[PDB]
């Protein structure tokens, strides 16, 4: 069955949105003229 | 579970009481876990 | 030229109209002999029950779109005719930077409040000189914190820059002069509750340190240093007063703060726990 | 008050009026910088007095990092007087201070907060950003940072009077957001 997380919530939520923590994974990163002549 | 995510930011468990009085909606979240990878073919 | 209708009565004529509205009998009447002054009175709840100013303006539209019986040739010569007349103006700018901009308020979770306003003040700025660019992605960042700036929520710029990548120094220059944009058009203590959400703390540790924040914020001595590790020292400070562990390494990767910059606020908080006692 | 602000960096340009080769400067003179892939100029510092000068091709120097008028001009002529030691035709014509640069001390704190409450239309301050106060003064047009450990510091001027001036127009504000 489905598997209930059942922490305090504001840790997943605070997961969720933006959370100051970017990157930490790699996925879609990506003259003289007579010389001259 | 139920939860409620308020307008400052707080996100803190909902009863269907409170969720008729403040006229919210009974809801939960749902999270799934997304893999990502990447070939080189 | 006029055109404006003041209702007054013939028998009295001793003052402006000092008048009632009599709405259920549609009338109105001079409140001292009694003449009635106008019959057959209109209503405004009425007309507005069939059915946006503010951003839109005066501007009309309507849609074209399948019908119930209809053919797909003439849906598409539609459309491509009104893609021929989209460059007679030069609002397609405002649709698209404000579904763009929907789309990341959406995404960071934010209120509609704050979604309007940075809506109202992208309005504001738009396409005037002083801009001169930004390429689209500094002006929408920092529409978005003006707009969380204006309704009283706080979001740190590392929250935004790990939103959108505005390389930070672009941000807070473009940031400023939008600032005086809107002055030419005319607190620390929120963030605590934020924190505290992401740490799963309860509400007395949270007035605890809102206690703590305004004392610290009182006491002086370092006065801040960017009011963010105030916040993640007070708060470093209120959850070493209990019993709840977390130390110093875990809210350091989690709040995304250096542990020498806690420990550091922490010996001279250390040194003014005196003061600070709220029971 | 009694408090005089002192100066700590002078902005000056000096026209030699003629033209230059990179390579060969470089090659003959002696304590110089010269990098083309960084900067197109040469770096070139004298002992007496301490200055930093950037030479450029088109015979455009700039004279910075004195701290005082006399200094920047004979700084500027010991300079000119480099080039003329080279093999150039340059002279020392059109010497224009362009910055003025100073700062001092209030002895004590400011409120930063409340002062850019009151002046909002003049201040800019953002401390997760920067923790001084940017002031920007309109008579005479003084840019001013404002600290907290009350170190003000005054930028942007072309003489000294409108440094006094910009510190004598500024120094009751400050006793008025005071602390201690
Ligand atoms: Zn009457």
């Amino acid at each position: 069955r489905i598997t209930t997380l059942d922490e305090t919530v504001g840790v997943t939520m605070s997961h969720t949105g933006m959370s100051m923590r970017s990157d930490n994974s790699n996925f879609l990163k990506v003259m003289p003229k007579k010389e001259i002549l | 579970k139920p939860m409620v995510n308020e307008s400052d930011g707080v996100t803190h468990a909902l009863y269907p009481q409170e969720a008729r009085l403040r006229n919210l909606t009974y809801s939960s979240g749902l999270f799934v876990d997304v893999k990502k990878r990447t070939y080189e073919l | 030229p006029n055109l404006n209708i003041v209702l007054t009565c013939p028998e009295c004529k001793v003052y402006p109209p000092k008048i009632v509205e009599r709405f259920s009998e549609g009338d109105v009447v001079c409140a001292l002999c009694g003449l009635v002054l106008s019959d057959k009175l209109v209503d405004t709840r009425s007309e507005w029950r069939t059915f946006n100013p503010l951003l839109d303006g005066n501007n009309l539209s309507t849609r074209i779109g399948k019908g119930e019986t209809t053919d797909m040739r003439f849906t598409k010569e539609l459309n491509k005719a009104q893609g021929k007349n989209v460059m007679d103006k030069k609002d397609n700018e405002v649709q698209a930077a404000f579904a763009k901009i929907t789309m990341l308020c959406d995404a960071a979770e934010l209120p509609k409040i704050v979604k309007d306003c940075a809506k109202e003040a992208y309005k504001l700025c738009h396409d005037e000189k002083t801009l001169k660019g930004k390429s689209m992605e500094s002006i929408m960042a920092a529409s978005i914190l003006i707009g969380c700036r204006r309704a009283e929520v706080a979001r740190t710029f590392k929250e935004i820059q790990s939103l959108i990548h505005v390389k930070t120094k672009e941000f807070g220059k473009t940031l400023n002069i939008m600032k005086n944009i809107l002055r030419g058009k005319s607190q620390n203590l929120t963030y605590i509750p934020r924190f505290c959400s992401h740490l799963g703390l309860p509400m007395q540790v949270t007035t605890s340190a809102e206690y703590t924040a305004k004392k610290c914020k009182e006491i002086k001595e370092i006065a801040g240093k960017s009011p963010i590790t105030i916040a993640v020292v007070s708060i470093y400070l209120n959850i070493l007063l209990f019993q709840i562990p977390i130390t110093a390494a875990k809210v350091g990767q989690t709040l995304q703060v250096t542990e020498g910059t806690i420990k550091s606020g922490y010996k001279i908080l250390y040194e003014h726990r005196d003061k600070l006692v709220d029971p | 008050s009694g408090i005089v602000p002192t100066l700590q960096n002078i902005v000056a340009t000096v026209t030699l009026g003629c033209r230059l080769d990179l390579k060969t400067v470089a090659l003959h003179a002696r304590n110089a910088e010269y990098n083309p892939k960084r900067f197109a100029a040469v770096i070139m510092r004298i002992r007496e007095p301490k200055t930093t000068a950037l030479i450029f091709a088109s015979g455009k120097m700039v004279v910075t990092g004195a701290k005082s008028e006399d200094d920047s001009k004979l700084a500027s002529r010991k300079y000119a007087r480099i080039i003329q030691k080279i093999g150039f035709a340059a002279k020392f014509t059109d010497f224009k201070i362009q910055n003025i640069v100073g700062s001092c001390d209030v002895k004590f704190p400011i409120r930063l907060e409340g002062l850019a409450f009151s002046h909002g239309t003049f201040s800019s301050y953002e401390p997760e950003l920067f923790p001084g106060l940017i002031y920007r003064m309109v008579k005479p047009k003084i840019v001013l940072l404002i600290f907290v450990s009350g170190k003000i510091v005054l930028t942007g001027a072309k003489q000294r009077e409108e440094i006094y001036q910009a510190f004598e127009a500024i120094y009751p504000v400050l006793s008025e957001f005071r602390k201690m």
